[PDB]
């Protein structure tokens, strides 16, 4: 018998598998308070921070031997060593300046912890970048790069956020210029940039604090409490302050209210409050100003400012009655102070005649002062009195006036040059005094277009009734001013 | 003043500058990948299954590793991880269980065999 064949030797197949994991990466941007501001806004000098995060280290892991996080920061954006360092422990911190790029390596104790149990995924700690941003209507974007033990590499997503200051913002569909504007008007409310302004006329100095752009803004706590503070600096030289007048408004036409007004004869008369926040700001009044401050300012902030509501300021300032000896040219200038932020307006400039009345003999010739052309404001009071010896001259009860320039009126009658105007005046006359005032009705000068030069003369009549020398006194008042000779 | 920016800035006037080459190339690269970390699941008992087969007279051949490629997350390779370990343990029961049966064969066999050679004795 032949013996069974053996059992066929059987084969089995085994294969092993390889498997491999790139954890993800995310770059956060947050203001000072941790919130996030990812294409949001924040005040120039908001402490801005990037938390450059790594997701978990996957189980069955080999240990690993370095991890390192590599940042090219934005150009404007300022970087903070030490908080940084103090933000980020468990990484060494070092920073190219050439490149302004910051890199962060995990300290040994960091590789440690992610060594603990190389069988379990394991979370991972992250640096923060801290830095301040320090420039207006900037855009601020970042992004990072991972690296693990040399052979793994990975860059973020990129994070952003702009400052106000810049117009066709697409994160921000208000950002535009900050613009504070500084006008003159008189009281009915005409630009009178460059108009002569008689001496004693109101300039209702108009002032627009530029808010619009900070609509919807995210700063810190921190930032906003650097205040919100307008600054005029007037010509203290030609005009005085009608500070009671000031009127405050919102761009709804609300009244404001939270912010109170000084004014100041110069920055060392200041408390060292406003010093500090002039300093800090880059302006320097001359001599005299006025400053406006919101009271409180996250209330001011949450009201005006991230509702980007603008606000108007009039402030009336009258012109000295020595501006009106002298003559000459004064300028006003505002300025904005938007946590801490300045911004300066447009100069505004006007020029104050030497109005000049002349006395003469024929008759006394009174010559009256002349109100140049392009003024700003209506004549109300235009008045000859005349201070005689009486001893001396004695008035006849005869006097006439007349038109020494052509005369515009509001509705386009010309009175020309030379015309008699004795009949637009009255006359009070002191004969035991021996005073007489040649006064225009009000009405009449009313008329005159405030485009229209003006200027009259009067003649008053007087019979010598005497001998020796008798000085006579002339004195041309003008609106609220008086002017001799 | 406002020269820079439009805005009449009287502090920090100065424009942003142009960004670093630097940062300009890492952000153009956002998302971008480069290598991996690996991972391992032990494979001794497969080892052994198949060793116990070489050592029973089975013939073994070990096929290419099988690449399971890449996952974006620890949760990922964690699932991948089980996969492969329960892979493992089946691939290592087909191995056992062959090997048992070689040797239930060949103890058979030998069995047979022997009463064979008693008859022709
Ligand atoms: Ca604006
Ligand atoms: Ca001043
Ligand atoms: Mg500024
Ligand atoms: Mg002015």
């Amino acid at each position: 018998q032949d013996l069974p064949t053996p059992p066929s030797v059987p084969t089995v197949h085994f294969h092993y598998f390889k498997l491999a994991v790139q954890p993800q990466v995310n770059k956060e941007i947050r203001n000072n308070n941790d919130i996030n501001i990812d294409r949001t806004l924040v005040a120039k000098q908001s402490v801005v921070k990037f938390q450059l995060k790594t997701a978990d280290l996957p189980a069955g892991r080999d240990e690993t031997t370095s991890f390192v996080l590599v940042d090219p920061l934005p150009s404007g954006y300022q970087f903070n060593p030490e908080a940084t360092k103090a933000a980020s422990p468990g990484f060494d911190v070092t920073y190219d300046n050439a490149t302004n790029t910051v890199t962060f390596k995990a300290t040994a104790a960091t590789l440690a912890t992610f060594n603990a149990d190389l069988t379990k995924s394991v979370a991972t700690i992250y640096p923060t970048v801290v830095g301040q941003v320090l420039n207006d209507g900037a855009t601020y974007k970042n992004n990072f790069t991972l690296t693990v033990n040399d052979a793994y590499g990975i860059k973020s997503n990129v994070v952003r956020v702009t400052t106000p200051g810049k117009p066709n913002d697409p994160d921000n569909p208000n950002n535009n210029y900050i613009k504070p504007t500084k006008v003159n008007k008189n009281e009915n409310g005409v630009v009178i940039d460059g108009k002569t302004v008689l001496a004693g006329s109101t300039n209702y100095y108009e002032l627009t604090w530029d808010l619009d752009q900070y609509k919807n803004d995210r700063s810190s706590a921190d930032t906003i409490q650097k205040g919100f503070y307008y600054v005029d600096d007037y010509p203290e030289e030609a005009l005085e302050l009608r500070q009671d007048l000031v009127k405050i408004t919102d761009a709804n036409g609300n009244e404001v209210t939270g912010v109170s007004v000084d004014n100041y004869t110069n920055l060392e008369a200041a408390p060292q409050e406003i010093r500090d926040v002039l300093s800090k700001a880059g302006i320097r009044p001359k001599g005299a100003f006025q400053i406006f401050r919101a009271d409180n300012p996250r209330e001011f902030y949450d009201t005006y400012v991230k509702t980007g509501i603008d606000l108007k300021i009039v402030s009336p300032m009258v012109v000295k009655k020595q501006m009106g000896q002298t003559g000459g040219s004064y300028e006003n200038q505002a300025y904005q102070i938007d946590f801490g932020n300045g911004y300066a307006s447009n100069i505004v400039i006007n020029n104050v005649p030497k109005i000049n009345p002349k006395k003469d003999v024929t008759n006394y010739r009174l010559i009256g002062g002349i109100i140049p052309a392009n003024h700003s404001e209506e004549l109300f009071k235009y008045n000859f009195y005349d201070d005689y010896d009486q001893t001396g001259d004695h008035y006849t009860g005869q006097y006439k006036v007349f038109a020494k320039v052509d005369i515009t009126l509001k509705n386009g009658v010309i009175i020309k040059s030379g015309t008699e105007l004795t009949q637009y005046t009255t006359a009070e006359v002191d004969t035991t005094k021996g005073a007489i005032t040649i006064k225009f009705k009000e009405a009449f000068l009313r008329s005159v277009s405030i485009d229209s030069a003006f200027q009259a003369e009067s003649y008053i009549q007087m019979k010598r009734i005497a001998v020796g020398t008798f000085e006579n006194t002339y004195i041309n008042t003008v609106n609220g001013v008086t002017y001799s000779s | 003043v406002g020269t820079q920016t439009g805005n009449p800035a009287t502090n920090l006037p100065e424009a942003q500058g142009s960004a670093s080459k630097e940062a300009e190339q890492s952000q153009n690269q956002a998302g971008e990948t480069n290598g991996s970390i690996p991972v391992e699941v032990p494979k001794t008992d497969l080892d052994q299954a198949a060793k116990d087969a070489k050592s029973a007279g089975v013939n073994v051949v070990q096929d290419a590793d099988v690449n399971k490629g890449t996952v974006k997350t620890a949760e990922e390779a964690v699932q991948k991880e089980t996969e492969i370990k329960e892979d493992y343990t089946k691939q290592a029961e087909d191995i056992k269980k062959t090997t048992d049966q070689y040797k239930s064969d060949v103890a058979a066999h030998e069995a047979e065999v022997a009463k064979i050679k008693a008859k022709n004795q």
